C-alpha cells in the first residue's frame, strides 16, 4: 500500500550489505549472515 | 571437470566493471580449526563408505530373501496368471536396480560431494579433495586475462 | 526410508561413541593443548551436519528423486508420484498456444 501510494515499489541499493573492507571476508565465509543495524541489514565483522 | 562455478558481484553501476565475486568458489569457515575435519580425510571417507556398502549389500541380500514371501502374497493377489518366475525376474532387476542406485549414492555422500553440506570444506578444497588433492595441487590457473 | 532412517540412527549412535576413543587418540597425536570440550564439540557438529546429509540423501532417494534410474519410471509419472499424485492428477496444461 506503501509503494502504491508513494510510487517507491523500486528501491535502488545504492550500497551492498558489506563494506568494501568485508566484501570479501563476507565472500569467504558461508556461515556469514545479515543482521540488523538501524533499521538496515547489512553485514557486520562479528558474524565473519 | 572437478569443480565449475558462476558469480556476480555486488552493487554497483557499472556493467563492464569486474569484481571478486567468483571468489565464493573458496570459501570456508575458519572460527575454530583446533582440529582437522574428519572429512578431508581419505582414510575416514573410505571406512564410512565400506560400512555404508556393507549394509546395502545386507539390504541387497534381505530383499532377494523377502522376495520370495512377497511373490506368495501376489500369488493370491493377481489371479492364476501369476507367473512365479517371471514376477522373480522383474522383481530381481528391480532390486538390483535399486541396490546400484544405493552404491551409487553412497560414493556420491563419501567420495564425490562430501562438501556439499560442510562450510568449512570450500567447493575447491572438495572438489580437489574428491580425488585426494591438495590446494597444492592446482599447478596452474588460466587466467582471463 | 524407514528402515533406511533406523540405520542412520544408529550411525549417529555409534558415532558418537566411538568419538570418546577418537578423541583420546587425537589427546595424545595433538600434544598438551588438546581440549575435550572443544573437541567433542566440533565433532558431534560433523557427525551431526553428516547425518543430517545421510537423511537427506535417504529421503531424496526414496521421496523425491526415486524415479532417477528407474526407466520403467517416466519423469512425469515419478515426478507427481513424488507427491502421491497419478498422472490423472494433472488437472490442466497451459498450451504454448
Amino acid at each position: 500500500h506503501n509503494a502504491i501510494t508513494r510510487n517507491t515499489m523500486f528501491v535502488a541499493k545504492d550500497k551492498a550489505p558489506y563494506s568494501d573492507e568485508l566484501e570479501q571476508p563476507v565472500y569467504l565465509d558461508p556461515l556469514a549472515r545479515v543482521e540488523e543495524n538501524k533499521k538496515k541489514l547489512v553485514f557486520s565483522d562479528k558474524t565473519i | 571437470l572437478a569443480m565449475t562455478a558462476t558469480a556476480t558481484d555486488k552493487i554497483g553501476r557499472s556493467v563492464p566493471a569486474p569484481g571478486k565475486g567468483i571468489l565464493t568458489t573458496a570459501r570456508e569457515h575458519h572460527g575454530n580449526l583446533k582440529y582437522p575435519s574428519p572429512l578431508l580425510n581419505i582414510k575416514y571417507r573410505k571406512r564410512q563408505l565400506n560400512k555404508r556398502l556393507e549394509q546395502i549389500k545386507s539390504w541387497e541380500e534381505t530383499e532377494l530373501s523377502y522376495l520370495q514371501e512377497e511373490a506368495e502374497l501376489a500369488k493370491e493377489e493377481f489371479g492364476d496368471e501369476f507367473s512365479m518366475h517371471e514376477f522373480l525376474k522383474e522383481r530381481t532387476e528391480e532390486v538390483y536396480r535399486e541396490s546400484k542406485r544405493q552404491v551409487s549414492d553412497a560414493k556420491k555422500q563419501w567420495g564425490n560431494s562430501f562438501y556439499k553440506s560442510d562450510p568449512r570444506i570450500a567447493p575447491l578444497r572438495g572438489a580437489l579433495a574428491a580425488f585426494n588433492l591438495t590446494i597444492d595441487d592446482i599447478g596452474v590457473a588460466s587466467f582471463h586475462g
